[PDB]
């Protein structure tokens, strides 16, 4: 008897048409941090191109810096599905906020960079002083005031000192309610992670840069 | 490698594997030869400066699936291919489309037989890895 | 390509980039290389790592689309991934265009390390 490919042939034909296709290694090297992250959105490719030909210096930036991020967060909850449940999710948003914003010259990834060696440290520390208060706690009222107390500073201080932000100085001065309302969506974003979750701990201190940078990726 | 006709390489292939003869239109203008199928991405068969390729297009949506399943598409490719030159399928891609190929090893190009299982092997693993990008 | 001496092809790339069985080339500075004849084609691979083939599983997707961008030296335009002593495997098909002469060869196994510096990168955890 025929073999499946014969039973199942429909026509054979010829085509002009039909035809096959035919080195900087560090570019290579950043793609593939890219492409760790971009797989998390509905379409890695379309997250490419958009990467590719903006030119927000300062954007592209904080895209690179998540997307290593994101690799090391998923080092670390591979194994628990909780954890890369909610690795998986925060990508997807991430990148759907890529997608929906453009990287244009006005975007909403720039903006949020510590622009100074003395706002990375403080960065880096109070993500450090987050994964205390939530491991000595949902969120209580106390451990909600100390996440606020820890996140609002360092918004208001991009607000004060950056210029990866394109608003007008003056302008700025309007945006009190900003600061509030992005330090309680980081309080939101942490307290349903730490609900949905040694090794705890290490996945936490790799989801709490992403959280966080998340929320300022949806900072209108 | 140089007098390789390679439209009457597939028709007795096709020939082996019982197909019917009549399905078999206008094929010698050596550009590439197309298998049309039943429910499958056609197979095309082409050669390119005395390399002959066996490939197709997997789908309109099959990179955006290939975030999801690039492990399982990886095994698959790792499990090996007898027929092909280094042992192993080629992915690249077409149109936008993900594109499983195979460089033909000489062995499989001697006469109809060997052709045709190059045939069948490539059907076969263009189901699979069809459906692993379902 | 049966006048192939792949020992004398190794000793003149060498030869011509200023330097000094499967041919194990361990170099100063430079990772363990494996260079073999089989049935006329010339491989030429590495090993990855004690983890690599559990890292391929987590990280797959981005290994694959540097797989995808190409490898102009190797048969089909591509390196393949292999297995050996457990152990993931970056393997070059090597195309004839590059094992004419030494100068030739040398810029394969030049082009080897530097992809497979690439693919060390993707697969560190």
């Amino acid at each position: 008897q025929a073999t499946n490919l014969a039973a199942n042939l429909s026509a054979v034909r010829e085509s002009a048409t039909a035809t096959l296709s035919g080195e900087d290694f560090p570019a290579l090297i950043k793609q593939a941090s890219l492409d760790a992250l971009f797989k998390c959105g509905k379409d890695a490719e379309a997250l490419k191109e958009v990467f590719t030909n903006s030119n927000n210096v300062a954007g592209k930036k904080a895209i690179m810096e998540f997307a290593g991020l994101f690799r090391s967060a998923l080092n670390a909850t591979s194994d628990s599905p909780e954890a890369k449940t909610l690795l998986m999710k925060v990508g997807a948003e991430y990148t759907a906020q890529i997608i929906k914003d453009g990287l244009k010259e006005k975007s909403a990834f720039g903006p949020w960079l510590p622009e100074t060696k003395k706002a990375e440290a403080k960065l880096e520390n109070l993500e450090k002083q987050l994964l205390d208060i939530i491991k000595n706690n949902e969120l209580s009222k106390l451990s909600t005031n100390l996440v606020m107390q820890e996140v609002m500073p360092y918004i208001a201080s991009c607000i004060e000192h950056n210029f990866g932000c394109t608003l007008d100085p003056l302008t700025r001065s309007n945006l009190t309610h900003l600061v509030d309302k992005a330090a309680a969506k980081a309080v939101e974003a942490l307290d349903m992670c730490h609900q949905k979750l040694e090794a705890r701990h290490l996945e936490m201190q790799t989801l709490i840069p992403l959280l966080l940078r998340n929320v300022f990726a949806q900072i209108p | 490698m140089q007098h390789l006709d390679i439209a009457e390489l597939v028709r007795s292939a096709l020939e082996v594997s019982g197909c019917d003869p009549s399905l078999i239109g206008g094929i010698d203008s050596h550009s590439t030869i197309v298998l049309d199928l039943f429910a499958l991405p056609s197979i095309c068969i082409s050669v390119k400066d005395d390399d002959v390729w066996i490939w197709a297009q997997l789908g309109a949506d099959s990179m955006v699936v290939l975030q999801q399943r690039a492990y399982e598409i990886l095994m698959t490719i790792m499990e090996g291919c007898h027929f092909a030159r280094g042992g192993q399928l080629l992915l690249g891609e077409q149109n936008g489309e993900l594109t499983l190929k195979a460089l033909v090893h000489p062995d499989f190009l001697s006469d109809g037989e060997k052709f045709s299982t190059a045939l069948n092997g490539f059907y076969n693993y263009l189901e699979v890895f069809s459906r692993s990008l379902m």
